């Protein structure tokens, strides 16, 4: 359970660097 | 006819010489002269662990394991006295040499199986009436196998036998009694068995070879839990001289 | 605390005739002693066999005895083992292995004083941390 | 176009999302392969020898660990400098065993990382942007070189650089204190410098920017909504800015150069963290902290300690315990 | 990216809240003596 | 581990091959401003 | 010279407390020095066959002078203080020493690092320079402004 | 009393998970326009 | 102060001084395993961020 | 180069204040735990496995050796008002060191 | 047998006269010990509470009341009731001084 | 079963006298006239039976003899114990300073 | 490894219950009138 939850956190972290990245709210000169 | 250079790093060091497959003669024993073993060399191939099953009954039986500390593992520059008894059998006694090897094996699985593959204080005979060492020679014999660790060794958490300390220092509340076996190292001394089978001789050099099986434990961690039984097959070299 | 002539005064011989060292004599001791035989006695004890320290009791115990300026002004020119059967100028500095120890190729006799005075002083000075290692660091 | 021509295009090509780049054709695989194995290794590696004493440490956490407590373990002591890919072992079981994982992790993360330095170079240049990033990223970069391969190279084996793990790292640090009083060494010094003072700084130049940012916003709103990127104007009054600074301490103790200003930030912790990197390189070859060990004594003779004497009590305690089993002569030479 | 024109609005009102955490939470009731066992 | 090695000696040839002719192709010349 | 066995000797570990094998099986001083069998020096080497170290060379054949080295190389093991005390660091002050070697080796890692910096700052540099934008950004040709969005 | 101790994460996320989903989507559902 | 006023007595608290201060963190070590906290773990990643 | 860039200035100097100050705020919390010297000193799971197991180490027990080391070695000179007096012979040391 | 302070997490055992002097310890190396019980002889005896009027000579035994003689007086806990780890905890008072620092 | 070899050791005459049987080599040291020369072959020549048994060690000096009656007020045999005399212990036990 | 029984239970609140509070706000920022 403990290394479950150890590799979850990192795997979300990791999920959430790929939307952060590609899904980022885009850069715009207005 | 190698140098220290040619050798480096392949591997050969580990090895133990080999004969011709010319080498099948006789090595004359005069029962007048005093003899030793110069050089006494052996070479594991094969670490087989006797597995333990849940019931006794249903015969255990020796599985073939993975090497996982690489080429460290021959004995080798061992030597003594090779005595000429009563009734013309030889006695191999074991006074000094590289006479040990710590070794790691790993079962299918992945246990570890730590053990110190050894001769250490082999005596072993002849067949009686060896006129001559042959092909036909063979030598049985008995050695002790001590602790795997010495007396310092330290656990991970500092306890030892004649250094450390002598409780789990991390739990000071703790009740003792079950921790006893960890707390209270021990030190391990057991008997190995060893054959070694000759197969080639040489009569003009006093050089044989052959191969031998031996049986002994394995590490016991000074105590901490049951050792397994160890099958170690390999070859082997020896050169007699005139002593 | 000063260094006083009872500080520096310390056995000649076994018969217990003594010397007073003089300071210049003290720390003139302390430097040889640095230049030739600190790299393995520094502090007392000995890197390449911790088993004999330069402590007086233990000296004083060895054969012949080693706890006065002459017994180690004679160690100094003919070392020897612990029990004094093995001569070991061949392996350990001395005036009669200076050809291979060459740092004891210019010292005199005066030297060899000194350094002897060294090695028994600075034990009542320091007490224990002479010859004691890490411990009393 | 040529296919090389149209391919060279694509990987130097201004247009993509993440730049490539030569060096980037070198960083990407490498860093890829040093990743995976290190998220294998951190999570399911069993134990390995790392002091060559048939002792294995277990860094993994299938294995025992913890996020805290788990590391990928440095390679075998009896490996030594010996290079120890794969294909060097008979099985991956003694692969395993002898830390292999770490030195495949360690020399794909060097070269990758140092490329990930050049690819700062070669993005700068096809921008038309000054070139000198990079040169502020050479200090991290020198750091993760001394921890794992200058120290290792000097003392003679990779069992002796930094694990890749957080108590690893601890123990790391308390090892290097015992064998060379870094927290004595003038660069360590240089190096806290350069980081205590990188974070003042920070905070300095952060508060002193927010104070004097020009109101365009209400209330209600967050002030960040004043500044609209790509904006000409500057978004905050450097003049009240140093106004308040230049009184604050005196008024040449403050910067109303911009230029001046970002380059010192830049400067500050560069230099100090080049000094780190320096310390741990040149402590590599064992020239050591200050040694003031009974550097003071009494009219008599008598040792009069001093606060070093009292690290040096410490670095004892270190000493004597580390590597409790791996020892058999008096001094620790490596 | 030209917007993709199949794109609506989600709603819950407020009584579908209401009905929806009646339903979770009692579900949770009833269902968490089975989980303790 | 024979067919690992060559199978990781050629990626790496590859790779280096890719970097080296890489820079090679007129490396200089891509930035925004002069080209020659 | 005391009487031990050095071949036979078991350490705490298991390997052997004098001597043990190299990975290839090459006999080899045991302890950490393990790390260190690739070393080759000529008061050692008279001691090495085909094998690595020959226990009989050891057993009868180690000169003096071969001691006297050993002993005089452990006692200047290139280890000490910025102020030149020798010995590990938790020595005592005595000793006046820094090994050549280390001296030579941290100060050529230290220009030889500067110098790394160096070549990236004017090679850096230069290639700016012969592209003209050294000085900075043209205000009114700033090439990302020309360039398409990222997203 | 010796109860399954998976049962409060078992119990605590059958909770909070579709609670959660609705208290999103009511909360999105009041600010629009 | 808050330190040295939870310990014995001000004897405890930090010296002034520079090697002073470096035994006050290999004490932090020695006695309450300091790198192991996670609140100075996050003091680190602030200063070194 | 990176993934991620800031767009917005003040944002950008906003975070710069956050994040150093921030930090020395949570390492002056744990320093108010070890007033009273409340640790984390240990992990108890790590603990009851090594007490039991003497094959398993991690580098969390090996640091804990080096601050056993540290305590006894330093304790009698760093702490004089204690009188310690620790007899060579209970001084916890490896082998040889 | 000298006492625990607060600062350490362990703690050897080293006893001493009444004038502090060392008469005995639990050593850690042992192939120069001068202090061990086995060589000093030490035996305990209780007074008052469960043992009261009982005397252990059996070293072992000895040297672990000795272990807990280093946290003052010694009690019988049952270890038992709440799976105890042996590990000390604070007390109420730590953790309201804590949380309110 | 379980118990320290060591330890108990120290209870007996080991923990007293020199021990001809187990005693590290260096122990000699102690007295006059023992160490190296007759150290060496008391740790190679046993184990003894009875103490003035070392007196017949072959190949002794009648100095040696001598020297040897003298220390034998200092000397003890207890049974060999493994722990003590495996690994080379006798010869170097891990100890230094 | 014998952790302690609130462990995971914690660990997961500590994880779910902020992020959520966060994904609330989000989605109802999306959803006001752009
Ligand atoms: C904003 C704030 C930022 C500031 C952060 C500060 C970080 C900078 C570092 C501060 C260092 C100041 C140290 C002063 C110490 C001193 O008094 O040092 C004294 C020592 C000498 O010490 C003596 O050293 C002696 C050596 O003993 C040995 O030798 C003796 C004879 O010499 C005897 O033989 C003896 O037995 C033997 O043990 C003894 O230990 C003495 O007791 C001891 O006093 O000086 C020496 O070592 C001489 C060599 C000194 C090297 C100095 C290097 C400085 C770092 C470079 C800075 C960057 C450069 C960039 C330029 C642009
Ligand atoms: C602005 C910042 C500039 C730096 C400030 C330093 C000023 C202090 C200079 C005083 C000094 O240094 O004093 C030291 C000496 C002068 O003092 C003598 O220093 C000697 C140092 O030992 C040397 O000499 C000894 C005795 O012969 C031994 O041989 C020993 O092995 C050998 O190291 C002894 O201690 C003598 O007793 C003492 O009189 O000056 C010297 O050496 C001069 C040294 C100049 C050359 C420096 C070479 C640096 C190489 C390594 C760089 C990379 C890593 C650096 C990390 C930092
Ligand atoms: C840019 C691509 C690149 C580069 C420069 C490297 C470089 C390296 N590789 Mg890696 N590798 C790569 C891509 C790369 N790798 C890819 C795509 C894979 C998956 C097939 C691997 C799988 C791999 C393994 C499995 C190992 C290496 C190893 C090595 C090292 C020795 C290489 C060698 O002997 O070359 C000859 C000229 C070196 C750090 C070895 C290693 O790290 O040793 C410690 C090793 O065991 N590589
Ligand atoms: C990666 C390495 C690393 C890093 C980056 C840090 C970072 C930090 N450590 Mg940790 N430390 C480390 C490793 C590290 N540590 C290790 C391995 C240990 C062993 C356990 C420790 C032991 C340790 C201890 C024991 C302490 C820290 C503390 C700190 C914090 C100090 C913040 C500060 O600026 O105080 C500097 C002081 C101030 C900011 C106070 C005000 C200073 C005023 C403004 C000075 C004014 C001066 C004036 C102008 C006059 C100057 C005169 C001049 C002549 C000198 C910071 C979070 C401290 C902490 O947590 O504090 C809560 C602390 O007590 N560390
Ligand atoms: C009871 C009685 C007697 C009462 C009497 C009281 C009384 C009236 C006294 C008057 C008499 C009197 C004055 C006596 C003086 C006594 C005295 C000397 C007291 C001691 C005071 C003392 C030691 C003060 C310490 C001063 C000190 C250390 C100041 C800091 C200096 C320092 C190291 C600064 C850092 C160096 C430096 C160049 C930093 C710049 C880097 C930085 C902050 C960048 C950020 C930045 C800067 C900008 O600039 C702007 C623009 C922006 C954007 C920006 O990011
Ligand atoms: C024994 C005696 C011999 C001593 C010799 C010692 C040798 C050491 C070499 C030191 C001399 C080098 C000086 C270079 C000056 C410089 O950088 O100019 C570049 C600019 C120009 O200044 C700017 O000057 C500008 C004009 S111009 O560029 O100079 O033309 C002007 O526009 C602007 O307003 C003004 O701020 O300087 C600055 O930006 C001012 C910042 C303050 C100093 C920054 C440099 C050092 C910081 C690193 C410190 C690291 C150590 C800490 C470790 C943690
Ligand atoms: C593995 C990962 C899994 C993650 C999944 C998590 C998401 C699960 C969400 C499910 C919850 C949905 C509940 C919607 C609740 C809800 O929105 O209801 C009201 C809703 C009315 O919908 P309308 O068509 O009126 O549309 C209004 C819109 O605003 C709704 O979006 O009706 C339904 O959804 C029909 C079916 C449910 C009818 C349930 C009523 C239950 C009555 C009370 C029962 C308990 C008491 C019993 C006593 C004995
Ligand atoms: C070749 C590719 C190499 C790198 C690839 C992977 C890089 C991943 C980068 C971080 C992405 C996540 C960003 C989320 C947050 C996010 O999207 O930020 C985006 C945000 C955008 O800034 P703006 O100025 O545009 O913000 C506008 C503000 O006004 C909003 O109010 O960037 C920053 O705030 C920069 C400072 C935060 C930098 C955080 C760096 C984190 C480093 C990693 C730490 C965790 C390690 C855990 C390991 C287990
Ligand atoms: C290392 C190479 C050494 C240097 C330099 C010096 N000595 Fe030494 N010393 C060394 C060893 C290995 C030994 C033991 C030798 C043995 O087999 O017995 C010694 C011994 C001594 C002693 C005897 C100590 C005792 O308790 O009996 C003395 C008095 C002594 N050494 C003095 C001495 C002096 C004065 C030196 C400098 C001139 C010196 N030694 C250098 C190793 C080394
Ligand atoms: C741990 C458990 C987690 C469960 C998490 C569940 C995730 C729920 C995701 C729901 C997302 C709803 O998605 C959201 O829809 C709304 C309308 O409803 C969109 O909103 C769009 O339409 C609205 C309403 O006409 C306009 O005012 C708005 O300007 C426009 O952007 C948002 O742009 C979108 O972000
Ligand atoms: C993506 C999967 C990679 C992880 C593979 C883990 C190694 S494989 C793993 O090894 C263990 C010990 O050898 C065995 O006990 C276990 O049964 C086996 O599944
Ligand atoms: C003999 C005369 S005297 C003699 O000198 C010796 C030096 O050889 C010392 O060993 C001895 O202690 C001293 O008394
Ligand atoms: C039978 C053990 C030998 C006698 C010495 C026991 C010390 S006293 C002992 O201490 C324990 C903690 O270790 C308590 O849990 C227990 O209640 C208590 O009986
Ligand atoms: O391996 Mn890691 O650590 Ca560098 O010192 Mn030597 O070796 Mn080991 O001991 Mn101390
Ligand atoms: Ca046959
Ligand atoms: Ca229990
Ligand atoms: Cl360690
Ligand atoms: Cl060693």
């Amino acid at each position: 359970m403990e290394t479950i939850t150890y590799v979850f956190i990192f795997a979300c972290i990791i999920a959430l660097f790929f939307f952060a990245i590609f899904f980022r709210e885009p850069p715009r000169i207005t | 006819t190698l140098t220290y250079d040619d050798i480096v790093g392949t591997g050969l060091a580990n090895k133990c010489p080999t004969l011709d497959d010319t080498a099948r003669g006789a090595y004359p024993i005069d029962s007048s002269q005093t003899y030793r073993i110069a050089r006494l060399c052996l070479q594991p191939t094969t670490f087989l662990v006797k597995e333990e099953p849940k019931n006794k009954r249903q015969e255990a039986e020796f599985v073939p394991t993975k090497l996982v500390t690489r080429e460290t593992t021959s004995l080798d520059q061992i030597q003594g006295e090779l005595k000429v008894n009563s009734d013309g059998s030889l006695t191999f006694v074991e006074e000094d040499g590289i006479d040990f090897q710590p070794v790691t094996v790993q079962m299918a699985g992945g246990e570890r199986i730590p053990l110190l593959f050894t001769v250490k204080n082999l005596v072993a005979s002849t067949q009686p009436n060896v006129t001559s060492i042959t092909t036909s020679t063979d030598f049985k014999g008995e050695f002790n196998v001590p602790s795997y660790r010495t007396a310092n060794f330290l656990d991970p958490k500092g306890r030892g036998l004649a250094s450390g300390y002598d409780s789990a220092i991390a739990l000071p509340q703790a009740k003792e009694e079950e921790l006893a076996r960890a707390n209270v190292k021990r030190f391990s001394l057991t008997k190995g068995q060893i054959s070694l089978n000759v197969a080639k001789v040489d009569g003009r050099t006093g050089e044989i070879a052959g191969t031998f099986e031996s049986e002994q434990l394995s590490d016991d961690d000074m105590g901490a839990h049951e050792p397994h039984e160890v099958k170690i097959q390999g070859v082997f070299y020896a050169s007699i001289e005139p002593a | 605390a000063e260094l006083t002539p009872e500080v520096l005064t310390v056995p000649l011989n076994s018969e217990g005739k003594t010397i007073t060292l003089t300071e210049k004599q003290y720390l003139e001791g302390k430097r040889l002693f640095q230049y030739a035989c600190a790299s393995c006695h520094v502090g007392g004890i000995t890197k390449t066999n911790p088993s004999l320290d330069l402590r007086t009791e233990t000296l004083a115990l060895a054969t012949p005895p080693r706890d006065n300026i002459e017994g180690l002004v004679d160690y100094m020119k003919n070392p020897t083992t612990y029990d004094g059967e093995q001569e070991i100028a061949e392996v350990h500095p001395s005036l009669r292995s200076a050809d291979i120890f060459p740092k004891m190729r210019n010292l005199t006799e005066k030297d060899l004083v000194a350094i002897a005075g060294h090695i028994l002083v600075e034990p009542k000075i320091l007490g224990d941390k002479w010859g004691g290692g890490k411990v009393y660091y | 176009a040529n296919l090389w021509e149209r391919f060279c295009n694509w990987v130097t090509s201004t247009d993509n999302r993440l730049y490539v780049g030569w060096f980037g054709v070198i960083m990407i695989p490498t860093l890829l392969a040093a990743t995976i194995c290190f998220v294998i290794a951190f999570i399911a590696a069993p134990p390995v020898d790392i002091d060559g004493i048939r002792e294995p440490v277990s860094g993994s956490l299938l294995y025992g660990n913890n996020i805290i407590t788990g590391a990928v373990v440095p390679s075998s002591n009896a490996i030594g400098l010996h290079f120890y890919p794969i294909w060097e072992a008979a099985s991956l079981d003694e692969w395993l065993y002898n830390g292999g994982p770490y030195q495949l992790i360690i020399f794909h993360f060097l070269l990758g990382a140092s490329c990930y330095m050049g690819r700062q170079w070669e993005l700068s240049y096809r921008l038309g942007m000054r070139p000198w990033i990079c040169v502020a990223y050479s200090a991290p970069l020198a750091s993760a070189f001394a921890v794992f391969l200058i120290y290792p190279i000097g003392q003679g084996s990779f069992s002796d650089g930094m694990p890749l793990g957080i108590s690893g790292t601890f123990n790391f640090m308390i090892v290097f204190q015992a064998e060379h009083n870094i927290l004595m060494h003038p660069f360590h010094q240089l190096g806290v410098a350069g980081v205590f003072g990188g974070a003042l700084f920070c905070a300095m130049h952060g508060s002193l920017v927010t104070s004097s940012l020009i109101r365009e916003t209400t209330e209600t709103e967050s002030a960040n909504y004043g500044y609209k990127f790509g904006q000409e104007e500057e978004t905050y009054n450097i003049v009240a800015a140093h106004g308040y600074f230049g009184r604050l301490i005196f008024q040449y103790a403050s910067f109303n150069n911009s230029r001046s200003l970002h380059f010192f930030l830049a400067a500050w912790p560069v230099v100090g963290v080049w000094f780190a990197a320096l310390g741990i390189s040149t402590m590599a070859f064992n020239l050591n902290g200050f040694n003031f060990n009974h550097s003071v004594i009494d009219a008599k003779g008598n040792v009069i300690n001093t606060w070093a004497d009292i690290i040096n009590r410490a670095n004892l305690g270190m000493e004597v315990m580390h590597e409790r089993n791996a020892h058999n002569f008096p001094l620790d030479l490596a | 990216m030209e917007p993709n024109p199949n794109r609506q609005p989600v709603e819950l009102n407020r009584t579908s809240l209401y009905l929806g955490l009646l339903l979770i939470l009692v579900l949770a009731l009833l269902f968490s003596s089975y989980f303790f066992n | 581990m024979e067919t690992l090695k060559i199978t990781v000696y050629i990626v790496v040839t590859f790779f280096v091959l890719l970097f080296v002719f890489g820079f090679l192709s007129g490396d200089p010349a891509r930035n925004p401003k002069r080209k020659d | 010279k005391l009487g031990a066995n050095v071949g036979s000797a078991q350490g705490p570990t298991g390997l052997g407390k004098y001597l043990m094998r190299s990975p290839t099986g090459e006999i080899i001083f045991g302890g950490e020095t393990m790390r260190f069998w690739d070393f080759r020096g000529p008061w050692l080497e008279p001691l090495r066959g085909p094998n690595g170290l020959d226990l009989n060379k050891i057993k009868n054949d180690i000169q003096p002078w071969q001691e006297r080295r050993a002993a005089e190389y452990m006692t200047h093991a290139p280890l000490g203080s910025l102020n030149s005390v020798g010995g590990v660091a938790t020595e005592i002050n005595s000793v006046n020493f820094v090994s050549p070697r280390s001296w030579l080796a941290t100060s050529h890692f230290v220009l030889a690092f500067f110098f790394l910096v160096g070549h990236l700052w004017h090679a850096g540099r230069a290639r700016a320079a012969a592209a003209g934008f050294e000085k900075g950004i043209d205000r009114e040709s700033e090439p990302v402004l020309s360039m398409p969005s990222l997203d | 009393m010796e109860v399954n101790q998976l049962g409060l994460i078992a119990t605590a996320l059958f909770v909070l998970v579709p609670s959660v989903f609705l208290i999103i989507l009511y909360v999105q559902t009041e600010s629009q326009q | 102060l808050i330190y040295p006023l939870g310990q014995s007595s001000w004897f405890f608290a930090p010296s002034f001084g520079v090697a002073a201060i470096f035994r006050f963190l290999l004490f932090f070590q020695g006695f309450h395993n300091w790198t192991l906290n996670p609140f100075h773990m996050m003091g680190v990643a602030g200063v070194l961020g | 180069i990176f993934g991620i860039a800031f767009s917005n200035k003040r944002w950008l100097h906003f975070f710069m204040l956050f994040v150093p100050v921030t930090g020395l705020w949570m390492s002056a919390i744990g320093v108010v735990g070890l007033a009273l010297n409340l640790r984390s000193y240990d992990f108890i799971s790590q603990e009851i496995r090594a007490a039991e197991d003497p094959e398993f180490e991690t580098f969390y027990t090996k640091n804990l050796l080096l601050n056993e080391g540290i305590r006894a070695w330093m304790a009698p000179q760093d702490q004089p008002h204690e009188n310690f007096v620790f007899p060579e012979e209970v001084l916890p040391r490896g082998n040889a060191l | 047998v000298r006492r625990m302070p607060a600062f350490f997490e362990s703690f050897p055992v080293i006893l001493t006269d009444k004038n502090g002097v060392v008469k005995a310890d639990i050593p850690f190396r042992r192939a120069e010990s001068k202090y061990s019980f086995e060589q000093q002889g030490v035996t305990v005896s209780f007074y008052g509470g469960e043992l009261n009027g009982q005397t252990f000579t059996d070293p072992p035994t000895v040297k672990s009341y000795a272990r807990k003689a280093i946290f003052g007086e010694i009690f019988e806990f049952d270890t038992e009731t709440l799976n105890s780890d042996g590990i000390f905890r604070t007390s109420p008072r730590g953790w309201f001084t804590f949380a309110h620092a | 079963e379980l118990v320290n070899v060591v330890d108990e050791k120290l209870g007996t005459a080991y923990g007293e006298k020199i021990d001809l049987n187990n005693t590290n080599i260096a122990a000699f040291i102690q007295y006059r006239g023992l160490y190296p020369t007759l150290a060496k072959l008391i740790v190679k020549n046993a184990p003894y039976e009875s103490v003035e048994d070392v007196l017949n060690i072959p190949g002794l000096t009648e100095r040696q003899k001598q020297i040897l009656r003298e220390n034998l007020e200092h000397f003890t045999v207890t049974e060999v114990e493994t722990a003590l005399v495996e690994g080379g212990d006798r010869y170097n036990n891990g100890l230094y300073k």
